[PDB]
Order: structure tokens, then C-alpha cells, then sequence
């Protein structure tokens, strides 16, 4: 019986090999009081006297020993697992640093005594879900957002694109405008009731200054949220304009491009014959493509960027969210798959040189 | 009191849409200052790159986003496209002056080019060098003025492609620009040597003269303004872009003179007759300022700026008829990119929804008041006007 | 002749432009009787509610920098334009004042009120930091401005501001006043009643002060009388505090005495600068510019520039401006900004805003 | 007094001829502002473009040696004469380079622009190969010039200039550049802003230099501290880096890293001899000559000698010569060549141009 276990940025979903679903999916969040810690859904729980705190920035660690905690939390207090007894499948993010890579691999083997592990790409995880073998991955989490090209089972690191901007930085520029209506959220603990605001209310528009014009000439589009304390408070535009960050990051002050521009130019740097087949297979992963509505605007922004001969095809499986973890459990039931493995034996007497090899 | 009272201190300027623009336009590389753009309220006309002599892409307004690369344009000039411009009383006519030191006249279909375009409906030759100025009349039906390099300026007659007249001996130097007054009766001219000078085609005679009108070296324009007055634009001494205003009664000072900034490339004006309010556009920049002239000091009233992130390389104003009136338009520009058209808003914010009377005064019709045997015989009329308010949806 | 208006969530400083001094002062309050009256005016405002407070209920139509009751507000405006001023406000165009990211709905109620209540002919409105910079007479530099209701850190470079780097926090001087009340009561005096708010901020505007040490002044204090000051109340009493003259204002740079998740006003203008372009930072490490009544404490300044000295590198250089007119900084801004002959391209007419509505006010503003 | 302009994809370098170094040297950039002004240009070039970085969106008009647009390179052109130089165009002689194989149209525009907006009196075009040939004092040779945009390596035998045999290679110090920013965030410093493009290439001219032997140096950098160097941002912040001292620079010799099939810049220029007869080959191989700043990271030339060697025939001499001053070799070239009583009889008048039209410049010209 086999682990996969997705770390992210704000979610960390773990399971079994050959399920469906990720059993354990809470968030990644240390809390500690501030009138001796807590993580994840017990941080959650008791977060009105806690500080939380994101061990994982920008898909950069801040404080490995948050981290260990994270991963504690998985093994004993989610899955209720050994981690001694089962392999456990990694991911990473696309052109993971070699020393993140080694700390996982250390603390996996020297801590957790894990028989087996293996580290693989998310956005390669993602493309299985799908059933395919060729396509670009825009898997925008809560940290950053990546733009991974393949073709037929190759990887091209060359065009790969990170925007740092992601669910963090959309649920951080709600805040900002819901002053503008006068609710203040300020505290950490006010973070995630944004952030479930977010995931709520919260959809991308087909087009931006049209959607303007009607939430502002009439009361369609408003809706109303019950706070944790009783309060209801209703949002209007904030429910496009937060989401519409994706499409413009100049709200953000930020001068790098949307994640529509972000994907053609990753497309951009590719072969000219393989860009006709990626056009083709846009695949979109991660808790960030969730928006209703973002699937017809990726369509509609790229098909304007991309010849008039192409077809735009945008693949957004419901089940999106919890592709790479998906991913990771079809992999890690594969037959093919058993010598991807590396063994703890193996490690002790060779070292990270052989996890730099065997893996991409 | 405390504000100067106006309509338009509150217009801004807002691109249009991405899908509603014109891409993959091979924009013209001629270091020639002109507008690269002509644009009627039918078709839209760009001055673009051919591999051997000269086209330029007409295409109807409705045929936005992408433009195939294949796409028909009008070669039939030998060398490359200088200036186009659409003819005012027909939608369909556009005259075209090329580095071939002639000017031809092309008649366009109701739906465009199906098939490149390369003979012209009459071949007007009558300039040694390149012709990189052509100016329609405003009233007089098939009169044509063109100037060339060569210094001679050629009114022509597209009807019977006969000569009208020719002025050879009134500019000692290269042309920037010319441009006709209200009722077309004369022209300002701005020469190479500093000078602005109104000339009277009937009369081949020098009506008014300013020598040094701008101090600096670099080119300069000037454009008749409907009460008579002439707006130009040039540089100072101290290489600054300069505004200026000017009295054919009394032209030792000007009425004024406004200095705007320190950077290079010849301005640009855009004279909007009904509301008195000119758009001075550089080349190159990424801004647009307009001003405002009236008869209270300064006589020149900075109303605000449009500001952007790209460069222009040409720029076209549509006519009055062929702005929408229902959303307070007063004026659209076809800002041109390297390889893109991207037309502009011009809009003044009005809570009313209905149509606004002081907004659109009459307008300059397609109707020409007088015809060219008529013209040349002595006779002067002011353009027919019209109503936009049919317009109103 | 233009009006400057500054409304803070305390205090409302009003003046003509040219001028170097607000001509009018005045706390930002609406007092209403509590008690019934006996002996054969609903409501004060400014300093006829201060004088008779005894009998009154002072409330503040502005908390938090948000307006809590328009209808307080616009007698704080009545009372500037015909009371303080005596001036007739159909006849002087008014420069008004807001802070930084200030909500759209908020300043079209000011400005409607303003064209349709009092028929200015003309009006405009400034960001309170970008004036407190313009008194300094510099274009680069973070404002940190502190006044009644909240805080804010605007990054300015070149005459550009950083929208997205602009920090808010929800602790100023009126929470400070409330913080002396509760510590106030440790030392056997007791104040409850919204008359005595001013009495607690009038010895918080005289006794208190930052101190460069605060573990030290506590040692010092625990074992000396030498940091005791002594206040006489209305009523004659005096007393007498010790370390409340620095616990106090030490809430600033420790929130966690207010049960505040909140960093200090120190890591908020270094939190700021953080969230600025590299290739800037160092200009605004050296115009850190102080603004608003809060931070008029003795010894703040110097306290500020060592917690930032130890947040920052060590190579940048660390300046403190803190000019010793500060409190009146966003109105002297004003007053220079009206005066100025390329402002006037700036007014907006009550014809244009009778045509045009407030489409025009949230343009040809920031 | 003639003047000698280098119109490089990074650089330009303008002088007069006779001098011995180009007495203006800056950036070919043009910034326009990305924020709104709030307080009282539209473009920056040059170093001011490089003080207000933090506030401006960067871009090069140049790019893979390809003008991308025509109005932001006249500004370049426009701040050499009228504000480095502080001449007047019209009134000296301008002497301008070109790449290898330049498009005639791109001639054509250059051609142009000089006439009749600037309206220089004289005016010829060089070839940047042949000009780095002539600072050297030498008349055969391959020069390998590598800048900014392209690499190029052109093979000169007598004085004769071999067309068929030039080498053009898509890698330059701007896609160094980039590729060092992609590795640098596997250390954890994020730069993505045209303003960190610069700090990035600075920190690229300072620490980088080619290993001798690739493999040898990522041993010996994994197992020790010894190349690990320190560079302080704008900011105060340190940063560290180590192995990709060496990383970035040898993405010259290994263009797969890039993603890039073509070959190195060693085989590039062994391939280019290779293209010429076979008679000619071997004084090629003793006068490969180094030029652009792509080629000044310490020990290139030893890298270059080594690798040429492993290609080359045993008993041929490979001298790779690569003198201390070939940043600036094509400029200096240009004022030995412009100063030459030779020289003049291949000016271009201004007169001719009006009259005869750019028939002229692609003939007296290569
Ligand atoms: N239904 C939804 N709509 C919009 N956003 C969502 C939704 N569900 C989750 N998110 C956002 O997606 C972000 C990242 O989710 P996830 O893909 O799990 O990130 P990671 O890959 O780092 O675990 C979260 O910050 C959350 O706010
Ligand atoms: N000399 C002082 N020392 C300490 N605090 C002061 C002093 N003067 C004023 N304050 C405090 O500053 C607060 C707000 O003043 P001000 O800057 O005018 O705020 P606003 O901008 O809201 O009008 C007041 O509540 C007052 O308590
Ligand atoms: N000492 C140095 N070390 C490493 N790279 C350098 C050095 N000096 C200059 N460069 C690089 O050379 C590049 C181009 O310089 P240059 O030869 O002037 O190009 P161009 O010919 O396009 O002007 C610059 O981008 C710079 O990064
Ligand atoms: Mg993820
Ligand atoms: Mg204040
Ligand atoms: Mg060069």
C-alpha cells in the first residue's frame, strides 16, 4: 500500500496508491496562540486564538521546521499510517531546486524512515489524470503559477514560465478591495474567511468592462455571506475583480503578463511543429482554475493571441483541483512504475546523487 | 469663474477592445511624417510595406481582429505610399501620393478588394519628385491639391485629370504640410525654412507671410482653423516642441505660445471644426494632449492628456458622420502600432442618455456645395451641413 | 481665494490657501444632552461641545477613518464653513482632503454633499500623504502619516505612488487614549464617561512620550521617582503617573498590548518598503517622513530610526524626518498645493458635476 | 571631426575619430513609466533610464540584433548626439556600424533616418567584423564577435571577406542573462521585472567567468566555499553564489542548456574556418580574434584554445588572441579606420543621397 502525498502551498492532500480521491486534503497552516502549536484543520478549528502561519511562500520554504510538522501531521494524525511500513510518492514543483529536492529526500528517509520514496513533477501528474501524453499544464496553486509544455512524454524545461501570482496573492488583493466596502479583515484568522469568501462568490467574468457596467447599473450580480460571528455582509464586483488579478496582474502592481499571455508565450518559445498539438490540449490544474467561467476566458484570451488556424481547446476536468494528486495515485499504481523506486537501503549508502538521477 | 467654463475639460480617452482592433497590419517604415492612416466612415485605409513599390491595406471597418497576411491591397504605384486620404464627398474615392512622383486616384468596392487593386481610375502626373502631400477640397467637387518635393504645388482636377493651376514660385524650400481653410478658398503652408505662408490657388498670389514662425530645425506644422485662425506646431531654438496660434491680420506676434516638452518627432494636430478643440498627437509618443481654442486668453486651454505604453507610428481621425452619437462621442482615432490598429474613445462623460444638442452642432455633409468648373470661375461657398441627430440610436 | 479642509477622524483643521497655519483647529466632535433640563440647542460641535461637556455625550462621527453618521458629519462642516471660518462656502472653492485608498463610495458622499448641501462652486480632493510630502518639499519618500482613527505607510517615489505597497494599520491615537484609560485604572484612578475622553487624551498630549528603551525606562521607573510627572484635573485634583507616560505610546510599536495580531508602526513602514521595487528602497530608507498628531511624542523619532536601523541592512542609511510642524503637515500640503499656478487645471466645477456626476471626481484624482 | 557611433543590442558607443575610447557609453534602453503620477517625460533613455529603473518598464529596441521598433531607436540616436555627445548632427560626418549579413532593408532605414531626420552632411556604414580586425592591426583573421544580441563569427583572409563562410549563433550576453535569472531562483532569489534584468547582468559582468573544465569545477564547488562570492543588491541585501558563477557563461560553449540544439561558440567557429578553402585555413587558426562583452568573462580565452584544439588538426597552431580592450574593439577600429587619409574618398554626402537614392550604400559598401 503505497502513499501519495501532493505538498502545496496551502493545501496538502494525502491518500493511498489506486484510490479516487485524496482522503486527507486540509490546510497547510501552523498556527501558535498569541495570548504549543497547531496544524492544519486543528489550527483551523482554534484559529481565533492562533497565528497562523504558511510554512510553504511562494513554493520556497521558509522554515523546514513547520514543515516536518506538516508532514507529522500527515502520517499520524490524517492518514494513520506507519511511515516506516509504506512507499510514499512526492511531488515537486516544475524546476525544483536540487537542494529543496535533497531536504525532501532527508528528511523523508531520516526522519520518517520511509522504505521507499519517489519525487515526481506535479505538472507531469497532472497530464495523466487527463489520459494524455501531450499538452501544457497551467497548474496555478496557491503560491505560483507554472506553464509546463510536453510533447509525447517529453519534457522541454526551456519553456517552462513562472508567474508569482496565485491563490496567496488573489485572496491577499480581496482584502484590499473589501475595505473599499467597508469590512476590515486584517488578522491572520481573517485571511481564510476571506479565502472561503473567495471560494465561494468569487468567478471570472467572459469580459471585465462589460461586467463592470452591469454591476454597476444594476443588483443582479450581488451576493450575500454569513460570517463565522453571525454578521452578513454582500459583495458585488469584488466577486470578478478578484479573480480578474489572473488576467491583469497590473491590479496587483506587478508587470508581468496574465496567465492567458503566460501560457501562449510558453507555447511561444516551443518548436513550430509542436505548437499546433499543445494549442490543442490545454490542460489547466490546481485549486487556482476552480473560477466558474475561467475555462471560456482562457479560450476566448488565447484564441485572440494564437492564429486564426489553430483551435483553442481548454481541457478543464472538474476534478482539476486534486489532478496531481490524481496523477500521482494512477502512477503509483502502474506495474511500470516499481522501478521508479528508491530504497532507503539504497540511499544511506549512495546519497542525493541518485535522486538527482531518476528523476526530472 | 474659478473654472474656465468648457464641455470638454472632463473628455478621456479609452482603446477599444482587443477584438474590435485590426492586427497583423504591416505598418508602413517610410521615414516620411506623415499620418499613415486614412479613415472614412465606410473603410479604413493603411499605408503598409509591399516587397517592390508601394500598397496600402483598405479594408472595411467591420473586418476587425486578425488580417491575413494574403489579404488584397491597392499596388499600383511603382515605388513606396507617402500620404492616402479619402475623398469627402465620396466615401469609395481615395487619392495616394507615392516616392513614383505621381498621384493616383483608386475607386473602392462597396465590400472592398476581393483581388489586388492595380489600376488606378486616373493617373494624375505633374511633379519632377516624390509627392508626399495631398489634400483634398473641402467644397469644391473633384479638386485635388498635391505638393511634392520638388516644391511646386498642383491643383488637379480627378474628374478630367486637367491642371488647374500650378504654384512653382512660392516655396523655396521642402514642404511639411498643407492644409485648406473653412470655406477652401486658401491654404496654409509650412516650409522647410521656418516660414509659414497662406496662399490663394486662384490667385497664385502670397496672401499672408511669418517668417521664423518657430525658431528650431526641426519640421513644423500649420492647419487653418474654422474663424480663419492658423494653428502651428514647431520647436524652439532650445529644441522645444512648441504651440502656437496665429492672426493672417496682424502676424508680428502670435495670440500664443505654449511649450509642451523636450522630446523629439514633428507634432501632429487634429483640428475638430465644431468643437473648437485640437488634438496634437507626436510621433513616436505614447500620448495624446488636445486643446482647447477659444476667443478668452490664452486662446490655447490644455484640457487634459490620453496616455498609453506604445509608441505610435501613424495615427487617423474619423469624421464626424461616422462617430456614434449615443455614447457622447466627439471624436475616434485609429492609433497605429508597428503591426497593429488600435482605434481610440474619445468620450464626454454625460449622465444624460439622450442626444445632446450643444455636443453636436452641424456637421460638414458628403454633399459638395460647388463643382470644379464653378470653383475655378471665382465662386466661394461654405460646406453643406447636416444633422447627426438621425444618427441618435 | 481657495479653503483647505483637513477632516480627521479627531480633529478638523480648516484654513484659506496662501496661509502657513490652520485658522481653525477644532476637535471633531457632536456633543447631545443626557439629562433633562429645567430652567425655561440639540446638539454642539467643535469646541462649544468641549467646554460644555459635562452634561453632554461626545460622540465622534468619524472611527477608524470610516464616517459612521453623515448626518454628525456634515454639521462638522456646517460648523467649519459659517462657525469657525465664517465664510460662505458658495463663494471660495474648497480643497478637501482623504486618506490614502480611500473607498469610492465615501468620496462620492463627499463630494455630492459638498456640490448639492453647501453649492461650492468648485472642489477637489488630495491624498492626505501625497500633501504631507509636498510640505517636506520632496517627490520621494514613505509618509507615514498617525492620526485619531488609523494609520497609513504610502511609498512615494519620483511623484509616483505604489498603490499595492500601501500598508494599513488600525491603531492611532484615539486607541492609544482608550489604552491609557485601562491602565489609568491600575493606578487607582477611574475614567468611564466619554467627557472624560478628552481629559485622559489632554494628559496624553502632555505626559506621555517614547521611550528609546522600553525595558530599561521600566528599570528605571521600578526604582526611581524621577520619571513621575503630576496633572491637575478640572476639578482641582492632581495626580500623578509614572511609567504610563511611556507604556502608553509603546502600543505603536508593540500592538500585542491591545491584543492586536498587527505588527508595530516600525515593521509596517518597513513591511512597506518591502513590498516596493529593489531599485527604490534606498531612497525611502533615507525620507522616512512623519506625519499627523501621533506621532508628535517626544522621542519617537529617535525610537524609529533604531528599530528600522535593525530591520534594515546595515549599509543603507536610515533618516527619520520628522519636521516639528507635523501635525499640521497635510494642511500645509494643502495650502502649497492650492496655491500653486499649475493646480488650477485641477478644479472641478459644480456645472461639470451637475452633467457629468461622479465620474468625473474619480477621475482627475488618485 | 568625424564621429564614430556604435549601435550595439545592449550598448551604444559614440565617440569622436582620433580617440582612443568611445567618450559616451550607455545602455541602449528606453523606459517609460508603469505607475501614475500623483504629485507635479514620458520616456527615459540611456543612464537616466538606468537611475529611475525602479519606476519604468525597460525595453531594448534592439533584439537578436533586429530593430523591433523604429521610434524607440531614433531616441537612442537622438540622446548620443544631442545629449551624450552634445553635437550637432548636421555639422560632423557620422561613421556607423552594422552586423555580418545585415538585411539591406535594415541598411536602407539606418541609411534613411541619418539624411533626413538628423541630416548629417557625411555618412558610411562599416562592418563590425572588419572593424575589430582593424584595432587589432591585423588584415586576416576570424573575428568572433559576440554581444548582446547575435554571435557571429566572420572570416577575413588578405583583406577579403568571406560571405558564404559567416556563422551566425542566437546566443549572446542578453540570453545569458536571462538564463542566469532562471538559475538564480534555484538559490532563492526571485528577479522577474525588467528593473532586476539589469541588476541580474550586473551581477553577471562582475562574478561570472568560464571554467577551464566544466565537470572539474561543479566537483570541486560541491564539495567546498572557495567559489562562492558575495554581490550587495541596491537594497543592502547580500546575496551568494556559487557554481553559477560558471553555469551561466558556459551556456556559451554548451548551447543545450538553453534549450538550443545549435552548437557552441568553439565548434561555431571551427566550422566557419571549415566553410573557407582549405589553403586559407591555417592562418585563420593562429588569428581567431575575440571581440564584444560577451567575450570579456575571465578565462574565455584558454576555454576557447582548448576546445578549438580538441577540433583542429594536431599540427595546427590555434592562437586565440583576445586583447585586454575588445569590449570596445569594433568603436576603436571605427576611429583608426575614420581617421585613415584613405578613408575619405568612401564617404557618402547627403547631396548624393537626395539625388541618387540608397543605390549608392549598397554598393561602396559590403
Ligand atoms: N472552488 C474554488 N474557487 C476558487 N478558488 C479556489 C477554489 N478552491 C480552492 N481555491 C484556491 O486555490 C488555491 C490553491 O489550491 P491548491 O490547488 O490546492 O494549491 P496547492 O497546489 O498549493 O495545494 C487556494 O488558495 C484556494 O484559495
Ligand atoms: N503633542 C501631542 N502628543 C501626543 N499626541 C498628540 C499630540 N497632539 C495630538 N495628539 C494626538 O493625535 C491624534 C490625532 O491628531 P491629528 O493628527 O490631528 O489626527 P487627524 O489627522 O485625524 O485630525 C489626537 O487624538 C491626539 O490625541
Ligand atoms: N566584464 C564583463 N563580463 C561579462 N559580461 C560582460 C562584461 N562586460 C560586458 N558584458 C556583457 O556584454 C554584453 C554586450 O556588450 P557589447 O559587446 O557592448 O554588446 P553590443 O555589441 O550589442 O553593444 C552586455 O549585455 C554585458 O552583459
Ligand atoms: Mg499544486
Ligand atoms: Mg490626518
Ligand atoms: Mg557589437
Amino acid at each position: 500500500a503505497a502513499l501519495v502525498v501532493d505538498n502545496g502551498s496551502g493545501m496538502c492532500k494525502a491518500g493511498f496508491a489506486g484510490d479516487d480521491a485524496p482522503r486527507a486534503v486540509f490546510p497547510s497552516i501552523v498556527g501558535r496562540p498569541r495570548h504549543d502549536s497547531y496544524v492544519g484543520d486543528e489550527a483551523q478549528s482554534k484559529r481565533g486564538i492562533l497565528t497562523l502561519k504558511y510554512p510553504i511562500e511562494h513554493g520556497i520554504v521558509t522554515n523546514w521546521d513547520d514543515m516536518e510538522k506538516i508532514w507529522h501531521h500527515t502520517f499520524y494524525n490524517e492518514l494513520r499510517v506507519a511511515p516506516e511500513e509504506h512507499p510514499v510518492l512526492l511531488t515537486e514543483a516544475p524546476l525544483n531546486p536540487k537542494a529543496n529536492r535533497e531536504k525532501m529526500t532527508q528528511i523523508m528517509f531520516e526522519t520518517f524512515n520511509t522504505p521507499a520514496m519517489y519525487v515526481a513533477i506535479q505538472a507531469v501528474l497532472s497530464l495523466y489524470a487527463s489520459g494524455r501524453t501531450t499538452g501544457i499544464v497551467m497548474d496555478s496553486g496557491d503560491g505560483v503559477t507554472h506553464t509546463v509544455p510536453i510533447y509525447e512524454g517529453y519534457a522541454l524545461p526551456h519553456a517552462i514560465l513562472r508567474l508569482d501570482l496565485a491563490g496567496r496573492d488573489l485572496t491577499d488583493y480581496l482584502m484590499k478591495i473589501l475595505t473599499e466596502r467597508g469590512y476590515s479583515f486584517t488578522t491572520t484568522a481573517e485571511r481564510e474567511i476571506v479565502r472561503d469568501i473567495k471560494e465561494k462568490l468569487c468567478y471570472v467574468a467572459l469580459d471585465f468592462e462589460q461586467e463592470m457596467a452591469t454591476a454597476a447599473s444594476s443588483s443582479s450580480l450581488e451576493k450575500s455571506y454569513e460570517l463565522p460571528d453571525g454578521q452578513v455582509i454582500t459583495i458585488g464586483n469584488e466577486r470578478f475583480r478578484c479573480p480578474e488579478a489572473l488576467f491583469q496582474p497590473s491590479f496587483l502592481g506587478m508587470e508581468s503578463a496574465g496567465i492567458h499571455e503566460t501560457t501562449f508565450n510558453s507555447i511561444m518559445k516551443c518548436d513550430v511543429d509542436i505548437r499546433k498539438d499543445l494549442y490543442a490540449n490545454t490542460v489547466l490544474s490546481g485549486g487556482t482554475t476552480m473560477y466558474p467561467g475561467i475555462a471560456d476566458r482562457m479560450q476566448k484570451e488565447i484564441t485572440a493571441l494564437a492564429p486564426s488556424t489553430m483551435k483553442i481547446k481548454i481541457i478543464a476536468p472538474p476534478e482539476r483541483k486534486y489532478s496531481v494528486w490524481i496523477g500521482g495515485s494512477i502512477l503509483a499504481s502502474l506495474s511500470t512504475f516499481q522501478q521508479m523506486w528508491i530504497s532507503k537501503q539504497e540511499y544511506d549508502e549512495s546519497g542525493p546523487s541518485i535522486v538527482h538521477r531518476k528523476c526530472f | 469663474k474659478v473654472v474656465r467654463q468648457s464641455k470638454f475639460r472632463h473628455v478621456f480617452g479609452q482603446p477599444v477592445k482587443n477584438d474590435q482592433c485590426y492586427e497583423d497590419i504591416r505598418v508602413s517604415r517610410v521615414t516620411w511624417d506623415s499620418t499613415f492612416c486614412a479613415v472614412n466612415p465606410k473603410f479604413l485605409a493603411v499605408i503598409v510595406e509591399a516587397s517592390g513599390g508601394g500598397a496600402f491595406l483598405v479594408l472595411p471597418l467591420s473586418k476587425t481582429g486578425r488580417i491575413d497576411k494574403a489579404y488584397p491591397t491597392v499596388c499600383g504605384h511603382t515605388g513606396p505610399v507617402l500620404d492616402i486620404d479619402w475623398c469627402p464627398h465620396n466615401d469609395e474615392v481615395i487619392a495616394s501620393g507615392s516616392e513614383d512622383c505621381t498621384v493616383m486616384v483608386w475607386q473602392i468596392p462597396e465590400n472592398g478588394l476581393t483581388s489586388p487593386l492595380t489600376e488606378p481610375v486616373v493617373v494624375l502626373e505633374g511633379h519632377t519628385k516624390r509627392v508626399g502631400i495631398i489634400a483634398w477640397h473641402p467644397t469644391a467637387r473633384n479638386v485635388l491639391l498635391s505638393a511634392g518635393c520638388d516644391n511646386v504645388v498642383l491643383i488637379w482636377n480627378v474628374g478630367t485629370a486637367e491642371e488647374l493651376y500650378r504654384l512653382d514660385s512660392l516655396h523655396p524650400d521642402l514642404i511639411y504640410n498643407v492644409s485648406w481653410n473653412h470655406n477652401g478658398s486658401l491654404f496654409c503652408s509650412a516650409c522647410k525654412d521656418k516660414s509659414v505662408r497662406i496662399i490663394d490657388p486662384r490667385r497664385g498670389t502670397l496672401v499672408a507671410e511669418r517668417e521664423k514662425a518657430h525658431e528650431g530645425a526641426r519640421p513644423m506644422r500649420a492647419i487653418f482653423l474654422a474663424d480663419g485662425k492658423v494653428f502651428t506646431t514647431g520647436f524652439s531654438r532650445m529644441s522645444e516642441r512648441q504651440l502656437a496660434l496665429w492672426d493672417p491680420e496682424n502676424l508680428e506676434e502670435p495670440m500664443a505660445l505654449q511649450e509642451l516638452d523636450s522630446s523629439n518627432g514633428a507634432l501632429l494636430p487634429f483640428y475638430d471644426p465644431d468643437t473648437s478643440v485640437v488634438y496634437v498627437c507626436g510621433k513616436g509618443d505614447s500620448s495624446i494632449r488636445y486643446f482647447e481654442i477659444t476667443e478668452e486668453p490664452p486662446y490655447i486651454h490644455f484640457l487634459n492628456t490620453f496616455t498609453s505604453k506604445e509608441p505610435q507610428r501613424g495615427m487617423g481621425s474619423m469624421p464626424k458622420r461616422g462617430l456614434e452619437v449615443s455614447k457622447c462621442e466627439i471624436a475616434r482615432f485609429y492609433k497605429l502600432h508597428e503591426r497593429k490598429c488600435e482605434p481610440i474613445v474619445m468620450t464626454v462623460p454625460r449622465k444624460s442618455d439622450l442626444f445632446q444638442d450643444d455636443l453636436y452642432p452641424d456637421t460638414a455633409g458628403p454633399e459638395a456645395a460647388l463643382e470644379a468648373e464653378e470653383w475655378v470661375s471665382g465662386r466661394d461657398a461654405d460646406p453643406i451641413l447636416i444633422s447627426l441627430r438621425e444618427a441618435y440610436v
